[PDB]
């Protein structure tokens, strides 16, 4: 813990004096430089004012200088700033920055809360800067060849009502416990910050500061407001008992990435049976092959050793923060790949309870087939039929892992005797000689 | 835990009626709970979705305004007041309990539509029922011109399991269904209330 | 990180130029530096490599002796001196750096060509410069007649953007390369330094 | 711990004497029967002497009888080898073993770090033996029936550089840090080491050590040095977006074998990307899908849930041992199959500044087609062009992921008047039926 | 570990002989031993189990009677007496250890048949053995006209040992084998004890 706290910010007015405090624990405070730095309400930092670890060289800004005195006791390890004269351009929070290096490498790595005092930057860093998630974003400070071209520039980023943090240092490295995500640059007299890659938690003011030689104080950078701006699933996906099959939907920062995905299974005539719940955790009584993971905007789930129990479709569903809607995946069709099996076939002539309800509905069947394309035409005597036979396939067999056909004709009462027979061909790999059954009447 | 649905059945075009969910097995005041929507022979199309009365409730983009979700946690019961049905909402909604409140150890289907009840069925349709007509046919038999899905076909009343097939019923010219279960066949329509042993 | 570089452009057959790459936003004596050269429409040939000058230099077989490399840490930049160009030496010449000193925790691009330039243009041809000339045509401009390759052709100066196909110049018997662009247009031809409006 | 420190080895003179001792902590030393054994620099183990638990009993190597005495003292738990009339043949490094078992059945587990001390083998071990990486050697010692065929078999891998290790004792077990991969066997008086698969950590001088009932000594092996003995890239990979690509490609030993190896990924008209950087890391910035694996020669990079944005060129490179320079790949072009599209066809008759430039070049064009397979030809009234015009397509589209062609016929100023018709005919799969506008002069 | 058998060779048919199988490397007494029938190109067909000599010995329900399984521990050795051999038992035996013993940390084949002997060859046949007659030829010598199988045939005696095809041995009209060697020529028939260089 390198925390520095401080106190000592009220109800004044102008023309006052008011002390400020802060003690600093956790390091050497007699050996690192210090500073007091100020933030308007709703404006940007303003350094007011610095002191070396000895407290012999003391830096102030023009603005408040010859007013403001800072000092520093090293055996209580405190740092007062002593307000004389105020103003009312002074009503702000105030923070002390430790410095974690020299001047002019001036940098600020911990700030004080904040003390809520009530009574021009040189730096031209844009007033602010808008982006989108996922968008590399260039932020850039400018300054004259004494505040960015010989000095270190440092980056923070404050959220909105807490403490500055530090981002950048010395013109390119971070802090240990900065993401990689930005990164510092610094040309000539212009630096800048990148961010590549943008989250929800980027929202905040971004500030660059560097020492003066020749203004000696360490000007800080103005605002730059950094502002961020269907589960498409396959629609059948297989693969042979004892591999690994991979679903893997895509939906949108909104549908999926930032929001928790979870995998359904539904089995055909079953509700459906949740097997994934976070992102990649598995509710128990699931078994463990049934593995999953969101990389990104894109969720996986993983069947390992499929068998006949596997056979359903996989839904993924995530929250939408826009939309405002748990919406789901198109559902992946899992079947598994079986040896090629012989249909066997069969028909039926209508019963005489057909004649004495005035229809006649001929039905021909393929059991035990594989796989699901298959095709049956009513050849009546060698005539095809045109558009009235209807057919459905059966699910995969839960336990054969097997397909059932039937095509039912369903011609008039009077149009069954009107012919004499009537045959259904089959069409399928596992038969390439076709069989047929050819009832008469 | 079993979350059982109640008022499905047939609706008049434009109609008015109310799926009633009794939840049992959980404190219910804990769980937001969701009406899930899938049309016969496709995919989940979510309905709706509460936590509380007093909160905000959110509705499918179809479905905003001619939709109401209620909670009744006295009762243990949640409530789907639709009225004005359109056509296209003839399907079977299920009432799907979506837990929001996650424990510190106990780890449990945060935010997953953890579990969901049997579902019942909504016919939208004008078209009046019609008792199932059964026809004995690998032993078989059809049942045909019955309205609307679904039917409850059996072997011997399911003393005879193994082997029995049954085939999603199909919407014919008439706009009447059919399906045939194969290896007496017992024939149960409850939206015409008729059981027949053939 | 940046590396730009500087040089490209006409060159007579069996001339002498110079390209110079300033290197910024790294300490540029921390990582061997090295050229690498893309003909129009092919893959990347390996010019040469550096990381000091005392140190030796490697230079790919088809460019010893007609090649030089240097560097210079105190304006961190590196040049390559091409003389007696031969005609094959036509291309985009990126500057790239050649990271070759790994650290402990820090795990980056050791010996991986790591950040390459935005790369120069050279032209090795005795054919002089010929100003573009636009001719506006989906509304399409077509620029011809322009040399070398390559000329910035845009819609509206970059107003309009999205629909904007621009296809690759073509080696005429002219010897004079075309474009167009389809979706006023700009069309700016640094080597002729002309920026024309139509 | 059972270490056992040793010291008293430095540099002395033929004929004198020196005190050799070794303290031994961690095990009750005053019950362990223990040796001194020696290693000439570059020369098999010779075994000096041994002294049993009680220090009554003592052995010694006739090579090195009446002249050396191994003592014991148990109270400090120290043991100590007095060298006396010392000769040429003794320079070498010394160490203390901790002896298992009784003699008969010596086993020497643990040794001390060695000490150097400057001033034939009874087992007739072969000098050397050659292994594969994955082979099954077996590496035979060699006694007579007093050695091998009486007493257990100990085999000891000695790292170069280092204290010997026991692998095998009493001619069939292991130590608790052995790999099962070793095996002992033993037939008559033949012993041998049975090695299935070898590693980089086989590369060890191998010893088989057996007391002896009549020679009264513990005889040590002799040696037997165990030794273990243009980036091809496909030219177009593909895939539907949502699928794995894997890009593999190969040089050889020098170009990717011994050397990292990077993929870069280079959009169209951009300059390319490292997206790998070693065998199989990936630098920050870049999306976790693209995976990188090295096996052998034979470098794969993976593309998991292919996009609009992944169609790029895809290059490994990998530094040359031998040619000295950067070998890259050919290049593979990734390209994401998409849905044939429809390609838009228009034409343009060429502007009267053509006619006043003194060339006419009609142009017609293909928008939004896939794949990128497509042909136009110039029916200029039911005739075709003769090699005139020229035609490039554009690269998939970045978001529509999509082609676009264009088709430039350069005729004389003389040639556009002569004829009256000018059209272009397509041919690809999204459109059978053939589209074109026939313009008119 | 090693388990050499004996005993096999040419049996006239109904005829009675005794495999002997000396096994060392091992503790004899602590594993149970097992005889292995394949005939010649089929599958391996089990003979015969057995643990100790007062208890149950366990036989193929093809054997039982006609053959005997014993121990001897002394020897470490274990016999096989068939006896009233009929014909499909023309085979190889492999005398395999059974470990029944698995220890606490030591894990090993308890219940599998660990280590199998080199196997003998056993032919039930009345026929009378024959010398075999080389016949020379990718350079190449036929060995044809031997009984029974198998023979050893070899290249320059092993000397040449890359590309050395052998191929499995025929059963022709005359009930005699032949194969050939293809890259002089080592032929050494045991049954025969003939020693042939050709």
């Amino acid at each position: 813990e390198v925390q520095v706290l401080e106190s000592g910010g009220g109800l004044v007015q102008p023309g006052g004096s008011l002390r400020l405090s802060c003690a600093a624990s956790g390091f050497t405070f007699s050996s690192y430089d210090m500073s007091w730095v100020r933030q308007a309400p709703g404006k940007g930092l303003e350094w007011v004012s610095g002191i070396s670890y000895s407290g012999g060289s003391t830096y102030y800004a023009d603005s408040v200088k010859g007013r403001f005195t800072i000092s520093r006791d090293n055996s209580k390890n405190t740092l007062y700033l002593q307000m004389n004269s105020l103003r009312a351009e002074d009503t702000a929070v105030y923070y002390c920055a430790r410095d974690v290096n020299f001047v002019p490498l001036v940098t600020f790595d911990y700030w004080g809360q904040g003390t809520l005092v009530t009574v021009q930057s040189v730096l031209t860093q844009p007033p602010s800067a808008s982006g989108t998630p996922g968008q590399r974003v260039t932020l850039s400070c400018t300054g004259s060849s004494s505040n960015i071209g010989s000095n270190s520039v440092t980056w923070y980023q404050q959220l909105p009502g807490t403490a500055p943090k530090l981002l950048i240092y010395d013109d390119n490295q971070r802090p240990s416990g900065v993401p990689d995500r930005f990164s510092g640059s610094k040309s000539g007299t212009s630096a800048s910050l990148a961010i590549s890659g943008l989250r929800s938690e980027d929202e905040a003011d971004y500030y660059c500061g560097t020492w003066d030689y020749s203004l000696s104080a360490y000007v800080f950078g103005g605002g730059t407001k950094l502002t961020v701006l269907v589960l498409t699933q396959p629609p059948s996906a297989s693969g042979t008992p004892g591999q690994r099959v991979t679903i893997s939907c895509s939906g949108s920062s909104s549908n999926i990435g930032s929001n928790a995905v979870s995998w359904y299974q539904q089995l055909p005539g079953t509700a459906p049976k949740l097997l994934i719940y976070a992102d990649n955790k598995r509710p128990s009584g699931v078994p463990d092959r049934f593995s999953g993971s969101k990389s990104g905007t894109s969720a996986s789930l993983a069947i390992s050793g499929l068998r006949s129990e596997d056979e359903a479709d996989y839904y993924c569903g995530a929250w939408d923060s826009s939309l405002n809607a748990y919406v789901f995946g198109g559902g992946t069709k899992l079947t598994v790949l079986r040896t090629v099996a012989a249909p066997s076939v069969f028909i039926f002539p209508p019963s005489d309870e057909q004649l004495k309800s005035g229809t006649a509905s001929v039905v021909c069947l393929l059991n035990n087939f594989y796989p699901r394309e298959a095709k049956v035409q009513w050849k009546v005597d060698n005539a095809l039929q045109s558009g009235n036979s209807q057919e459905s396939v059966t699910e995969q067999d839960s336990k054969d892992s097997t397909y059932s056909l039937s095509s039912t004709l369903t011609l008039s009462k009077a149009d069954y005797e009107k012919h004499k027979v009537y045959a259904c061909e089959v069409t399928h790999q596992g038969l390439s000689s076709p069989v047929t059954k050819s009832f008469n009447r | 835990v079993q979350l059982l649905e109640s008022g499905g059945g047939l609706v008049q075009p434009g109609g008015s009626l109310r799926l009633s969910c009794a939840a049992s097995g959980f404190t219910f005041s804990d769980y937001a709970m969701s009406w899930v929507r899938q049309a016969p022979g496709k995919g989940l199309e979510w309905v709706s979705w509460i936590y509380s009365g007093s909160g905000n409730k959110y509705y499918a983009d179809s479905v905003k305004g001619r939709f109401t979700i209620s909670r009744d946690n006295s009762k243990n019961t949640l409530y789907l007041q639709m009225n004005s049905l359109r056509a296209e909402d003839t399907a079977v909604y299920y009432c799907a309990r979506f837990p929001i409140a996650r424990t510190s150890n106990s780890q449990s289907s945060y935010d997953g539509m953890d579990v969901w009840g049997q579902g019942t069925l909504v016919t939208v349709s004008s078209a009046s029922t019609k008792g199932p007509s059964v026809f004995p046919l690998a032993l078989g038999c059809l049942v045909k011109d019955y309205f609307p899905e679904p039917v409850t076909v059996s072997w011997n009343s399911g003393a005879l399991t193994s082997g029995v097939h049954t085939f999603p019923a199909v919407l014919q010219s008439s706009g009447l269904y059919s399906l045939s279960s194969v290896v007496t066949c017992n024939v149960d329509h409850k939206p015409s209330n008729t059981k027949v042993d053939k």
